This record gives C-alpha cells, structure tokens and sequence, in this order.
C-alpha cells in the first residue's frame, strides 16, 4: 500500500523532472543562440513548448493521486484538463509536421524550396496550434468538479446521452492521435529510407555507407520511440471502456506506468529531435 | 647590361632611403600619451540586404550612404532615420565597389562584368536610371571614386588605372604599370594626386595631371588589399595580407610605422581614418574590427558584432559615426 | 512625433522592403551554377546545347528549377583574388575536352593540355572557399577521341598508363584519373559525364546532380546528414 | 624594350627631393595634436548635440 | 513629365463627377498625389492627398465624407470620386506629383488644372495684400503662421509657390534652405518660426505674379492669402 | 462532338431532375403527413434537405460545362461551390448517423431507449450540420474567378504553396468523406446483421425467415449503393492528382459520368431509405 | 427478460422501418 504510492509519486516526479529540465533548456538554447531563424529550428521550439506544456500538468495528477481529492478549485481543473487534452494533440501534431517535413525535403527537394522557408513553417505551425483548439475548447467547457464519495473528483461531465458523448470523445482522440498519425510517421519515413537508398551520394564508400546506416537508425529509433510510448496507453483506455475489470493494486500501477510512457515520450522528444541534431550538437561543442 | 642596371639602380635608391632615415618614428612618438580606451557602441542596426555587402560609400552630409551588395541592390540609406531613401536595381550581380559622388548626384558601381555604371540620383523622372555605362576594362572593376561630377578614376584587373570623362564617355588618362590587379584606391583631399595599392606588394603614387608614376613603395610582404589617404594628404595607412598595417610617408618617401600582432594572421580588407587622423581603423578577416593609433601603435578598441567577414569599413566626412561592412548582411553604425 | 513628410518617408522604406522581400524570396529559389574549364574545351557547344566580356549569365528552366550558370573565361585577371565571391554556389561545372592530350599547349607548346587541366581542376577541387561544392565534370569531344585514340596511343604523352588500347579503358582510366584528384572525397562527389551530339542527356544529368546538392542541403538543414 | 622602359620609370623615381623624416614626423604629430578637439570619436559628444540618440 | 486633367464642365449641385487624371514621362506609382482647389477671386487651397500604393490617405475638414480618392498604378491614372456637391465648390482643380524622402523636393510639378462651376489648425497670414513694385528693386514679402514650423528634427516646413496669370503656378524655395530645380537665383527664404522673409534681388517681368506661403507641418494642409505683386 | 456533349448533357439533366422530385416528395410527404414526431422521419427529412441542396448546384455545374466559362458572377461560384462541398458531407455524416443509430436500436435496446428520442435526433443533426460547417466555411473563402484563356473558370485557390494546401483538402475529403464512412456503416450494419440473426423472433418460421432475409437483403443494397456509387469519383480524384493524364473524348465522358455517379447516390436515397420504409409505405397505401 | 429485450428489439425494428 505504502510501497505502491512512494513508487508510483517516484515515477511521476522522475518523468517531470526529467521533462521539464529537457523542455526548458532546448528552449534556452534556442533562444539565446539559435533565435529561430530557420524553419526546423521553429518546428523544435514549438515541439519543445507543447512538451513543457504538457509536463506542466504533471505534478496537478500526482497530487490529485496522493490526497485522492481535488483542492485546487474548478477554475484550475478546467485549465489542467484543457492544457493536457490540448498540448497532446499539439505534440503529436508537431511531430506529424516534422515527418512530412523531412518527407518534403527528402522526395520533392524543388518542391521543398518552396517548403521549406521560415513563413511557411510559421503558418503551418498557427494551423496546428488552431487545429489543437478544436479539441482545446470543448473539454474545457465539459470540464467540472463533482462530489463523489465525500471527494472533489476532476474529471469530464457529458450532456445527455454520456455514453455516446463519452465513447465519441475516445474513439476521435484514439483515431485522430494514433491511428493516423503513426500511419503518417511510419509511410513518411519509410518512403523517405527507400529515397535515401535510391541517393547515390549516400552509397559509394564506407564512410558515407555508415553515415547512411546512421541516419536510417536515427529514423527507425523515432519511430519506435513513437510507438511503444504511446500504445500501451490507447490500447488500455479501449480495454477499460469497452471490458470492465476489477480494482487492483497491479491495476492501478499498470494505469499510472502508462500514463508515465505517455508523458515519458514528451520527455525523450528534446533527446531525440534537438540533443542529437547535428546542427544543435555544433552550437554545445562550440561552447 | 640594362638589367643588372636597373638592380644597381635598385640599390643606389635603397642607399638613399636608408641614407635619409636617421630616427625611428617610434622614438619619436614615445613622447604623445597613449589614448586609453576607446568605446563605441552600436547606434543603428541597418537591414534590407538579403546578400553578401562588399562595400559602402559616404555621403559628403555625413547622413546619406551607398551600399553595394550580391541581390542585385545598390541601396542608399539614411544613416539617422533607418530609412531606404534609394533601391537601384542593377544588372550584373557580381558588383564589387561602389562610391558616391561629391555633390551628391550620381552612384558608381563595378564588379565582375567589367562595366561601370553611373546612376543619376536628381532625375525629373522620379526612378534612378542608368546615365553612362564605361566601358572597356579587360580586368574586374575593384574600386572606384569620384573626383568630379564628370571625372572618375576606376581600379580594374587588367592592371589598368583609368580616369574617366563621365561626359564623354571614354578615358582620358591611362595609367600602367603594376604588376597583378590593382586591388583598391583612395582620393587626396586635394584630389590633384593618388595612391593604387597592387597585387605586386607595391603602392605606386599617381598624378592625375601628369598622368605618370610620382613615387613605388615596396615595403610589404604579400599584396595590398586596401589603401587610404591621411587627412593632410602627405601620408596612407596600407592593409595587406599578412596581417600587417603600414604607413607611407609621400614627402620621406619611406614607410613610417607598422602595426602587427602576433595573434592575428588574418588578412585586411579595409582602412579608414577618423576626422584628426588619430584613430587607424581597419577590417579584418577574424570577424572584429580593431583600432589603432597612428602615434602610439597600440589597440584602442575592438569592434564585434559582425557574424561573418568584414568586407569594407569607412569614417564619415566630419567624424561622428563610423559604419563597417560585413558580409552578413548588416551594416552597423558605431559612434 | 514625426512630421508628415518623415511618415511619408518611412512608408517609402516600407515599400522598398517590401520589393526586397518579394525579390529575396524570388532568388533564393534560383540555383546557380558556376562554368570553368579551358577556352577550347567547348564551353559554348555546352551551353547552346542547355538553352534548346566580363560574366556570362544563362538563364535556363528544366523540371520547374530555375538555373543561373556564369561562364567567367573571358577574365584574363588573376583568379585567386575574385573566387571567394562564388561561395554560395550549387555545384561546379567544369568542362573539358578529351581529345587535348595530343594537342599541345599553344604557349611556348611546352607542356601537355591535360596536364594543365589537371592542374585547373586540382586548383578549384582543394580551394579553401570549395569545400562542401560538387563538381559536375564533363568530357567533351568523345567521338573524336574515339578516332583520335584508334590512330594514336595514350602511351606517349606519359609512359605510366600500360593498358591496352581501346576506347573505353582509356576514357575510364581517364575519368578515374580526374575522380583521384580528389582530395575530400566524402565531403564533395564529382559528377562525370560523357558530352554528345544529344542535346537531351546533359540538361538530365545537370538535373540530377542538382537534385542530389539540393538533397544534401536540406539534410544538413534537418541535422541528419 | 620593356625593361628599358622600367629602367627609365626607375630613374624618374631616383630623382625626387626628399625632406627629414624627423621634421615630416613633427608635421604629422602637430596635424594630429590641433584636430583633436574637433573629431567627435577621440572625445565623446553630449547627447544633446550627438545626432544619432537612442530611440 | 506631364498632368493632365479632364471631366470638368457644368455641374448640377447635388449631382456626382468623377475626374481622372493621366500621367506620362514620369513614374506614376512612386509619386504621391495632391489635389489643390483654387477659387476665382481668392487663394489656393488643398483638398485631399494619397500615398504611393494607397498606404495612407488624407482629407481636410472641409471636405471630409464627400470626396472619394483613389489611384491605379497599371493604368497610371489618378481618380477623383466627387459625391453631393455644394455651391462652395466651384473651383480649378490641379493634381500635383510628390515624393517624399530627405532632400526631395515635393510639390515641384503642378497640373493644369480643369473648370468646375456649380450655379444653386495651423492658419497662415498673409499680412500685406499687394505692393506696387518697380524692375530692378529689391522685394521683400513677408509670411505669418499660427504655430511654429520649426521641427526637431532641424527642418522648417514652408514652401513657397509662384502662379504667373495664366499659367500653372511653380515651386520657387522648398523647407526654406533650399531653392527648388529650374528657379533662378534671384529668390531666396530666409526668417525664423512665426515670421518669415521673402526676398526678390533683380525683379524681372516673368517674377511677378501671385506669392503663396504654405505649411507642411501636419495635415490638413492650409494656404496662405496671396500675396500680389504689380507694376 | 456534338454528340458527346448532347449525352452529358442529358445525363446530368436525367439525374437533376430525378433527383429534384425525389427529394421535394419526399419532403412533401413528411411536412404534410407524419410532421417530424419521430426520430427518424427526422433524419430521413435531413437526408433529403442535404440531398436536395446537392441536387440544386447540377445544372449550375452543367451550364459551366455546356458553355465553357463561367457567367453567374464570382459570388453565386462561392455559393455553388461551398454549397456543393457542404451537402456532400452533410449528405453522407447523414447516412453515417443512421447507421448508427439503427445499431443502436438493435444491439443495445436499453441505451437504445436513451438514444432514440426525438431531442436527441434534433442535437445530433444539428451537430452534424455544424461539422459538416468545418469544410463549408473555408471552401467558401477561398473559392474566387479566375480568367483562363478567356474564359472565366469557377473554382478553388490555395495560398501559397498551392500543392500542399491542394493535397490536404483532396485527403481530408477523400479520408472523412470515405474511408470514415464506409468503415462506419459496413461494420454497423453487419455486426447488425449478426444481432438480427442471433434474434429468436427473426427465425423459427418460413414467413419469419423470408421477412429476415428481406431485411438482410435491404441491408445490403444499402452499403452496395453507397460503396458503387462513391467508389469511382473519389479514385478517378486520387488517380488525376497522381498521375497526369491525357485529355481524351473518353476521359471527359469518365469524368462527368463518375460526378453523375456522385449525385446518383443522392437521387437515390428517397427510394432506399423513403419510398421502402415500411411506415411511409403503410402511409402510400391510405391516400 | 429476453423476452422484454425482444419485444424492445421489435418495437426497434418498427420505428426504423426495416421490420
Ligand atoms: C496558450 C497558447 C499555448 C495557445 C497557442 C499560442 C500560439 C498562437 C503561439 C504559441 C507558439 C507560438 C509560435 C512560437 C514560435 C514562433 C517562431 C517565431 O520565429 C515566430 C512566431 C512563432 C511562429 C510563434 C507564433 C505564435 C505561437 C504559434
Ligand atoms: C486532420 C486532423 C487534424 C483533423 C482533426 C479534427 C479534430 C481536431 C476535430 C474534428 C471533429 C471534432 C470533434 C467533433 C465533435 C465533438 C463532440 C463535442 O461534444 C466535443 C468535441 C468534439 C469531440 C470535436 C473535437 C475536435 C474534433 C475531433
Ligand atoms: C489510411 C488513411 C486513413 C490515412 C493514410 C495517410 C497516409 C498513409 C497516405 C495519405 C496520402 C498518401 C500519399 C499520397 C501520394 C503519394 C505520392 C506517391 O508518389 C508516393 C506515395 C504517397 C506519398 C502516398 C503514401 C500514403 C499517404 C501518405
Ligand atoms: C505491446 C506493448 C508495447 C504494449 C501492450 C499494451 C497492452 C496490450 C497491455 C499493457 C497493459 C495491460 C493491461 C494491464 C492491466 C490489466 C488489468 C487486468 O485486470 C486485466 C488485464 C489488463 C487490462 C492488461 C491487458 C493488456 C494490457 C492493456
Ligand atoms: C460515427 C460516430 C459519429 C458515432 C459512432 C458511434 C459508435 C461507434 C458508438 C455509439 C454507441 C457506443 C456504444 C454505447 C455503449 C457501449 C456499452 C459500453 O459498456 C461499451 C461501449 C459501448 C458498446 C459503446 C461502443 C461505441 C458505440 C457503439
Ligand atoms: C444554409 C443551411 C443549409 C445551413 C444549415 C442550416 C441548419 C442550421 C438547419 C438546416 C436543417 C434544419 C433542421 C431540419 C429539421 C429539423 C427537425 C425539426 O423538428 C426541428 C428543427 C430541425 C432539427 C432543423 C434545425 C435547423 C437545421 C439543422
Ligand atoms: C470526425 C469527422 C467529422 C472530422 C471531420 C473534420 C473536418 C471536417 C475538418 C478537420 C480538418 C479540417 C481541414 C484543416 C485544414 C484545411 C486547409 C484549409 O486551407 C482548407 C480547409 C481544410 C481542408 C480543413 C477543412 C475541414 C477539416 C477537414
Ligand atoms: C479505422 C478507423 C480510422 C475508423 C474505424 C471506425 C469504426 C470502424 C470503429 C470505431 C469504433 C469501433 C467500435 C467500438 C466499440 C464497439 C462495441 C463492440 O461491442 C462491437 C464493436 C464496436 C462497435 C467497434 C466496431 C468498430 C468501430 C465502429
Ligand atoms: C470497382 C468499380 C465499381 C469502380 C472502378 C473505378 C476505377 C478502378 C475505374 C473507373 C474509371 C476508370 C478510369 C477511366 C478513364 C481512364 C482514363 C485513361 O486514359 C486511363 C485509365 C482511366 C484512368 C481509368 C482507370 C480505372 C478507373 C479509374
Ligand atoms: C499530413 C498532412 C498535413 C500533409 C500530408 C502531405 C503529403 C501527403 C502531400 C504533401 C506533398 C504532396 C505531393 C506534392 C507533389 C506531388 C506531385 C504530383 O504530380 C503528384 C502528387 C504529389 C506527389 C503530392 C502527393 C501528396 C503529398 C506528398
Ligand atoms: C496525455 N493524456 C491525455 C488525456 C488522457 C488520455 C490519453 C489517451 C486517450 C484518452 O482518451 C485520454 O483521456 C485521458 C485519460 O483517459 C487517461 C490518460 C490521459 C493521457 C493519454
Ligand atoms: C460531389 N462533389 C463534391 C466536390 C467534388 C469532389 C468529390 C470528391 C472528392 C473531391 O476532392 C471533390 O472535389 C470536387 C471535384 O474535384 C470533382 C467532383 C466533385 C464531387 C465529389
């Protein structure tokens, strides 16, 4: 019982530490040295933003799982519940842009001149942004507070019918932030390999052959990354809506560890896209 | 015969310098106190340029400025208010130099395409147009400068100075005789006399009258980059590519000073002098500008700021602003 | 606080800014190609070919990609002092011709043409300013080095080739000796292609070494390259 | 032909008066000393009169 | 360079015209564009302005609402939209070309002007009316203004024009330290804030005409009286 | 030549008006006789509202095609246009929900009864008008005349770059306006099969068994029509995008006959889902 | 039960019409 919540507090503190360290020094590097003046330097920043959005949250869960009540009022539940739902599908979304990104600059390189320039980056990263809004703003009106069992409960209240409202909410954020994204990620990349293959300037030698094998794994390391954080996690909420299961203990740590790859993904994304940049790697081995 | 006499006469001319030479300028200047250091700081941040700038002119009011750059742009600014008074487009991209004329009607340009354009500023029509076009330079067009609203004298490539009637339209005086390009040149307040700086290690001082060679110094290693008179008239700092500045006196007909660092081995690529002619600045190729004495051989102060390659840098006519050229693309106005 | 005509003037440099924004945007979009090679290499066969004093600009579409090459022989000035300024270049054009190994040089006729364009080429390849450029390299006058190496051997201008006489042993071998070279041979490919009487195979292969620079350059822009 | 010509440049060169270094030297130093007053980058101007002001 | 005006005629008050205006020799689109109305027995006066590219536009009190202004670059023609016309416009109207940066000099080239008759604040004093004059004297004129045209900026905004009869009238002085292109040395501007000096050395036959001082200090742009030379 | 334009013609005018009696019977009957007290009749009513608005544009779309510009103003193309891409959505979200709701009324009886009412029918219609308001909206914005070869063309601009904006609004239509769909319906309507033949009422007799089998039957003309009639336009689309083909007689008569298809399926709908409900039936056979 | 969800289940099919 005790061992159960130490581990479980541990874990959320672990991944928003380790979230919020990565998030706000990407975007202290960013700001101070790169002051974003290329298109993937924009696309980072604002990948960087919705992570450290979304670890926000983080600490307003474990607290909310420690006392097993929410304090902190129905104006901050609103704003925690909207931040979270809202920075998900931005995040997913950065990444669903930064695929068709390298996708465009990889396939279509003189249609990527026209691409990949600053203005364009910057209007399509206000479109998912707006796009965001879309799943911003309903769940922060739904979004109350309701007594149950003596506990202030923060959570989403559904209009007449709840059970249809309810599975339509699921079934568009399980659609919309996994199913067509991950076929989005994984045929981008997969096209943009096989072109990287067709390249003759990355075959000929060894050198340039081990450079391509690189770049390949780098690839196939995103993509799982990908995958195996957010999986579980969908997979489970479709489990528990459509089969109910008994309360117990290894059930509420199976719930809390997946909810932690969830935001864990968040937390590995400033690794993965700007620490192993060759261009962000540069600018730390200059200074 | 003839050609171990003109090593004998070589000689007998060194004999002479060092004969005339008796105390060093160092010696001398031991006496002046050192300046202290001298701070600028930016004032105005001037953008508009998407290309590479290789070089800018100043105007005689000290407000109005040329700028030459790779997008096909002369652009003419005004220093106080930030604003593009001019956008000229120009034909050849690949320009190189550009000035402004006197009396503040006319820009020159030139370049790679081996044209000088003269554009007309005061036109009825409103649009800055082409008034004559020189011709007939085999060698890039390095630099350029205005004596007159209707006469020019052009550094080319060829190895050939000529002085131009913008009226006209073809050269009146030829000058020959460097070895390798002529890289710059500077006017003499006077402008009856300047000074060309070659590829050949050498400066060769001009008449504009005359139309022959005055006085040959030889006293740098490699090349010269960059050339500037001294207010008086009578001496010019040299900048050069082995990461030396030296001074030529006309008059000793010797070189007075020389200014090195042992950390600097980039090349120059421009010199200025400040109002009084205390101040030496220059341009270089590590990224900051440096200032220096002509008296106490010494660092005054160091300009930054500059992301890539300084290319030009130019004191304006009364002394109040000094605005350098890089090759990032901004042109920054240090007071 | 500003009178009108300081309003007026402001809006005046917002208007020019606006034209230099829309002209930037227009050229950064263009590709620029810079053209070296010898007098006699067939500089203007190449390039009417591509369209059906000073700088030579061409101006030429293929595949919605717009292309500037810059022809500088006519320059006679020293190139070392001007070749800084074509940093920011695509790709280095560089054309030769195969049959100028029994020519010999018109000055002083002392030393072999392929010999000194071996010379031109090692000049550009280890420039400082060329380091990350690629080289586009063309042989030209193909068909008259095929009778030119039936009726004479390749031995003779240098004893060190020992392989048999034919054709494409020697335009290989030749082309392996231009690839040697080659100094950063990671950093900079070098594209070779026989020239021909069919207008349609060059601008094709001009294409495709311009689609790999670009290629290049927007994976050095995403950092995985 | 040609180095004849050089010879003779090289000799309408050898020609010319030349003045102590010393007195051109003490020139150079009182054209300094006189003009310092008036160049604005050796002494700092006030605001006031300075044209280029912080906006 | 050349202005041209067209679409005058009787109007009915109450009723609608539209004026347009050709330009040719010059480039239309980097020139702003005035329009000034003179009445026959009295001075000049400005009526509406707009920028090159339609940026900003401007109108006098006045005449605010009833009057439309527009321009089109590609045709190079200047539109003037005139909606419920009242007995108080019976004016000429003359479209003027100005550009504007530092060392420019606006209001160089006027129109010709078209006849319009219709049947049913910084303020500029001129303090003299006419003054006989006689060849070959010097002739002082003198100006008045309401508020102090010295900016901060050093540059003092009064211009001074000249309309011989009959004809267009002409730049003489611009911000007056400089002399406009095409004017003689005879005039020259000299004065301070709030009292300003004209003076003519060298009178000639072609100088005499109708003298207008007019303020650019902020809009709307007002006229002076007129002053009238004769021999 | 004249012959290939008679025969478009008189098939696009064949299907306006077939489609034009349809719908306003329909709607004739409903108004004047069951006047919406079911949910249903509700939903039957918006299908034939959605498809009738669909009808209207034909002979808008046959005008500019007889004539070869486009004479209606730059205003009435705006509202063809965002008229035309409004009710295709609205028209199929409409058959989505009937889809559903007729697998809730027989899979899940009891929530069945939270479902079908006619409050409930009236939030999700409204709801369905207000999605389908998302591609009418902005269709509308960027729909403008253009003068090609002299002829006035009646269509849709895309800011720059136009591919990119092209291809997002080719694949969201073609992804939400038929993978979605057919998906929806072919899954309800058979595990809705499934249920029926697991019910004991259904089998046991002959005359039950044939009256299941006509059920069944009706079922799968439904999803047959749907699938034949929107299949050939949406891949005639992704076809003439992928690949650029020659202008050809055959090509033009493929072209109108697949938007002829597309319309069919709306001048379609009042037979399947009106004339051969067994309620407005009952109501025929009394007047 | 069974028998009230099939009667539930009839009722359904009415009001949809299939039935
Ligand atoms: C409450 C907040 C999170 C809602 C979303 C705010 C949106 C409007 C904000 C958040 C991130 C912001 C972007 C962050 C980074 C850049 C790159 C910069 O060079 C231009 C502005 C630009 C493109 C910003 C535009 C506005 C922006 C998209
Ligand atoms: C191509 C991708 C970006 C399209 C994404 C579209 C998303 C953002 C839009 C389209 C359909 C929208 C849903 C439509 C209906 C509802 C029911 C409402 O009670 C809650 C909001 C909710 C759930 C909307 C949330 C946002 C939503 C899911
Ligand atoms: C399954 C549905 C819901 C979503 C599918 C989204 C992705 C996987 C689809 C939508 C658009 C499709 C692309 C459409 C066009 C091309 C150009 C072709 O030369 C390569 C394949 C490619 C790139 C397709 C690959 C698959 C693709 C990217
Ligand atoms: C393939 C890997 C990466 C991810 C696998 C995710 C799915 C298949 C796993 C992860 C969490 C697991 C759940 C953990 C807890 C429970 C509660 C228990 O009372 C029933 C089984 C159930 C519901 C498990 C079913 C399978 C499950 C949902
Ligand atoms: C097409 C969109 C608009 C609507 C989709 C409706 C479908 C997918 C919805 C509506 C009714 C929903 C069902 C309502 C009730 C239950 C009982 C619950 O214990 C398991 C889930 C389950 C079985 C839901 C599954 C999803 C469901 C069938
Ligand atoms: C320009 C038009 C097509 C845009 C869409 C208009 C929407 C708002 C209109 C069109 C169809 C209309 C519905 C048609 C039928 C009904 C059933 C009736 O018992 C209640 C009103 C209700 C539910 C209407 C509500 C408003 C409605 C949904
Ligand atoms: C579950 C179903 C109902 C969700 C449907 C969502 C649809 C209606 C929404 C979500 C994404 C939206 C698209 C997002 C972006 C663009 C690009 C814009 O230049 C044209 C509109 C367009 C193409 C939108 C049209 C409407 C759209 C496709
Ligand atoms: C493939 C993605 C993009 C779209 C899939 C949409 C459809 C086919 C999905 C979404 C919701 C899913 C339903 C979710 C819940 C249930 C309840 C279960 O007791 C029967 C299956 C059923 C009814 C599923 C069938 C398939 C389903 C209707
Ligand atoms: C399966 C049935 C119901 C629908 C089949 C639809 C598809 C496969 C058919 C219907 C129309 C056909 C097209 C008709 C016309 C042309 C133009 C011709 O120059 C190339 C083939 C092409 C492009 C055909 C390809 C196949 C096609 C697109
Ligand atoms: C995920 C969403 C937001 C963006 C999806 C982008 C992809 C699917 C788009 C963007 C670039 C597009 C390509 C752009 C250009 C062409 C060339 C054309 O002759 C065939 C289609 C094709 C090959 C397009 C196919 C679809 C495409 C690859
Ligand atoms: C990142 N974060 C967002 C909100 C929430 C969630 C997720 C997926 C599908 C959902 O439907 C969904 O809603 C909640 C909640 O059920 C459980 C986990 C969280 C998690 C992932
Ligand atoms: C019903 N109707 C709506 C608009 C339009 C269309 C269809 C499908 C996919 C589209 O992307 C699409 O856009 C247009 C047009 O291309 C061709 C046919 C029509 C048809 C079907």
């Amino acid at each position: 019982s005790m061992i159960t919540a130490i581990t479980i507090m541990a874990l959320y503190s672990i991944v928003c530490v380790v979230g919020l360290f990565g998030n706000f020094l990407v975007m202290y590097v960013i700001v101070r040295y790169t002051k974003m003046k290329t298109a993937t330097n924009i696309y980072i920043f604002n990948l960087a933003l919705a992570d450290a959005l979304a670890t926000s949250t983080l600490p307003f869960q474990s607290v909310n799982y420690l006392m097993g009540t929410w304090p902190f009022g129905t104006i901050l539940c609103k704003i925690v519940i909207s931040i979270d739902y809202y920075n998900m599908f931005t995040s997913i979304f950065t990444l669903c842009t930064m695929s068709v990104d390298r996708y465009i600059a990889v396939c279509h390189p003189v249609k990527a001149l026209d691409f990949r320039t600053p203005r364009n980056a910057k209007i399509i990263n206000v479109c998912n942004w707006i796009l965001s809004s879309a799943i911003g703003l309903p769940v922060m009106f739904m979004a109350t507070t309701k007594y149950r069992q003596g506990s202030i409960d923060c959570t989403l209240t559904f209009s007449h019918p709840t059970w249809y409202w309810e599975n339509l909410l699921k079934i568009c954020v399980f659609i919309f932030a996994f199913i067509m994204p991950v076929l989005i990620i994984t045929v981008c990349y997969g096209l943009m390999i096989l072109r990287l293959k067709s390249v003759r300037m990355l075959s000929g030698s060894k050198e340039k052959d081990r450079n391509l094998r690189r770049i390949t794994r780098m690839v196939l390391v995103v993509v799982a990354v990908f995958i195996v954080c957010w999986t579980p996690i969908h997979i489970y909420v479709i489990i528990k809506a459509l089969v109910t299961i008994p309360e117990t203990t290894f059930q509420t740590v199976s719930w809390h560890f997946c909810i932690a790859l969830g935001y864990t993904n968040s937390c590995l994304n400033p690794v993965l896209y700007a620490f192993l940049d060759e261009n962000f790697k540069r600018c730390f081995r200059e200074f | 015969q003839l050609r171990q006499e003109a090593e004998q006469l070589k000689n007998q001319i060194r004999d002479a310098r060092k004969a005339c030479a008796d105390a060093t300028l160092s010696q001398i200047t031991n006496n002046i106190d050192p300046v202290g250091r001298i701070q600028m700081r930016t004032r105005r941040t001037l953008r508009g340029h998407l290309a590479k700038i290789y070089a800018m002119h100043w105007g005689t009011d000290s407000r109005l400025l040329v700028s030459a750059s790779q997008d096909g742009k002369l652009i003419i600014w005004d220093s106080y208010t930030t604003n593009k008074v001019h956008a000229i487009p120009l034909r050849s991209s690949w320009v190189m130099t550009c000035a402004y004329a006197p009396s503040g009607n006319y820009v020159a340009c030139g370049g790679l395409d081996n044209i000088c354009s003269i554009y007309n500023l005061k036109t009825r029509e409103g649009n800055v147009r082409v008034s004559r076009e020189l011709a007939g330079h085999t060698g890039y067009l390095s630099c350029c400068r205005f004596l007159d609203d209707n006469q020019i004298v052009t550094s080319s490539g060829d190895t050939t100075c000529a002085l131009w009637d913008i009226e006209t339209g073809q050269q009146t005086t030829t000058f020959t005789g460097h070895t390798g390009d002529v890289m710059s040149l500077s006017l003499a307040p006077d402008t009856r006399l300047f000074v060309s700086g070659a590829c050949d290690a050498s400066a060769k001082l001009w008449d504009v009258r005359e139309g022959m060679c005055r006085q040959t110094f030889t006293g740098h290693e490699s090349d010269i980059n960059a050339i500037c008179f001294f207010p008086n008239g009578n001496a010019f700092a040299t900048g050069s590519d082995d990461a030396t500045c030296r001074l030529f006196d006309l008059r000793a007909d010797q070189e007075l000073m020389t200014y090195s660092h042992d950390n600097i081995i980039c090349g120059i690529t421009s010199v200025s002098f400040s109002k009084s002619g205390r101040l030496l600045l220059a341009g270089y190729d590590d990224f900051n500008c440096n200032v220096w004495d002509a008296l106490k051989a010494d660092r005054a102060g160091v300009l930054a700021g500059h992301d890539n390659r300084v290319s030009c840098l130019g004191v304006t006519d009364d002394g109040m602003a000094v605005a350098t050229g890089s090759w990032d693309s901004f042109l920054k106005i240090w007071n | 606080t500003l009178s009108a005509e300081d309003k007026a003037a402001v809006e005046r440099s917002k208007m020019i800014d606006r034209n230099l924004r829309e002209d930037g945007e227009k050229a950064a979009r263009e590709v620029k190609l810079l053209l070296l090679g010898a007098g006699e290499s067939g500089k203007s066969t190449i390039v009417k070919q591509m369209k059906i004093t000073g700088i030579v600009e061409t101006h030429f579409t293929f595949k919605d990609l717009h292309f500037k090459m810059f022809d500088v022989g006519a320059q006679r000035s020293e190139r070392k002092k001007w070749i800084h300024c074509f940093e920011g270049v695509t790709a280095i054009i560089f054309c030769v011709a195969l049959s100028d190994y029994d020519l010999v040089l018109a000055e002083d006729e002392e030393m072999n043409r392929m010999h000194e364009s071996m010379k031109l080429f090692d000049s550009i390849c280890n420039n400082k300013w060329f380091t990350d450029t690629s080289i586009i390299l063309f042989l030209n006058k193909k068909d008259l080095f095929e009778e030119k190496i039936k009726k004479s051997p390749l031995t003779i201008c240098y004893p060190e080739y020992a392989g048999s006489n034919t054709y494409e042993e020697a335009a290989a071998y030749i082309q392996c000796q231009f690839e040697d070279l080659n100094k950063r041979k990671d950093t900079k490919e070098i594209y070779t292609h026989f020239t021909c009487s069919t207008d349609t195979k060059n601008v094709q292969f001009v294409f495709d070494a311009v689609t790999d620079v670009i290629i290049k350059n927007n994976l050095k822009d995403c950092g995985l390259f | 032909a040609q180095a004849r010509k050089l010879v003779e440049q090289l000799k309408m060169e050898a020609n010319i008066d030349r003045i102590k270094v010393s007195k051109a030297a003490a020139d150079l130093m009182a054209y300094c000393e006189a003009h310092a007053k008036e160049d604005p980058l050796l002494t700092p101007v006030p605001a006031s009169e300075n044209p280029f002001r912080e906006k | 360079v050349q202005l041209v005006e067209s679409g005058g005629g009787l109007v009915q008050p109450g009723g609608s015209r539209k004026l347009s205006c050709s330009a040719s020799g010059f480039a239309f689109s980097s020139f702003g564009m005035h329009w000034v109305r003179q009445a026959p027995e009295k001075g000049l006066e400005w009526v509406a302005y707009i920028s090159s590219g339609s940026g900003t536009i401007y109108y006098a009190d006045t005449v605010k609402g009833r009057f439309t202004i527009s321009r089109d670059d590609p045709k190079n023609t200047l539109f003037l939209q005139m909606t419920s016309l009242r007995s108080e416009d019976t004016a000429m109207y003359y479209c003027v070309r100005s550009i504007y940066y530092y060392g420019s000099s606006p209001f160089d080239f006027w129109g010709q002007g078209t006849t319009l008759t219709v049947s049913a604040d910084i303020v500029m004093t001129q303090a003299t009316s006419s003054v006989p004059v006689t060849p070959g004297e010097s002739v002082s004129i003198s100006c008045r203004s309401s508020k102090s045209l010295l900016h901060s900026n050093g540059n003092t905004y009064l211009y001074w024009f000249l309309q011989r009869p009959g004809q267009s009238p002409q730049l003489l002085i611009y911000r007056m330290s400089n002399l406009a292109s095409g004017v003689p040395d005879r005039f020259s501007g000299s004065g301070s804030g709030t009292a300003f000096t004209l003076t003519i050395s060298r009178l000639e036959a072609e100088d005499v005409g109708v003298y207008y001082c007019m303020q650019h200090l902020e809009y709307p742009l007002t006229f002076g009286a007129g002053t009238k030379l004769e021999l």
